[PDB]
């Protein structure tokens, strides 16, 4: 543990990265996360909301 | 627009609906901003036979 505060900011930045991914898999209150899965097996108003 | 469908179809002439009268025979924008009017026509639009 030499260089903590370099190390400390690149873990910070790479959890940032890794959970600004990793956002895109919650359903924010919808039945899944694909849109095209979304697209496929609602109609299009439902596909829309 | 004036055309004459049977009951059961009625609510496929709206924005936002699928079926066989509302993709293949006539159908409606997503918006569409205006007014729909229907009413029964049994009197004059059915002939004995």
């Amino acid at each position: 543990s030499a260089l903590g505060k370099l190390q400390d900011v690149v873990n910070q930045n790479a959890q940032a990265l890794n959970t600004l991914v990793k956002q895109l898999s919650s359903n924010f209150g919808a039945i899944s996360s694909v849109l095209n899965d979304i697209l496929s097996r609602l109609d299009p108003p439902e596909a829309e909301v | 627009d004036s055309f004459v469908i049977r009951g059961d179809e009625v609510r496929q002439i709206a924005p936002g609906q699928t079926g066989k009268i509302a993709d293949y025979n006539y159908k409606l924008p997503d918006d569409f901003t205006g007014c729909v009017i229907a009413w029964n026509s049994n009197n004059l639009d059915s002939k004995v036979g």
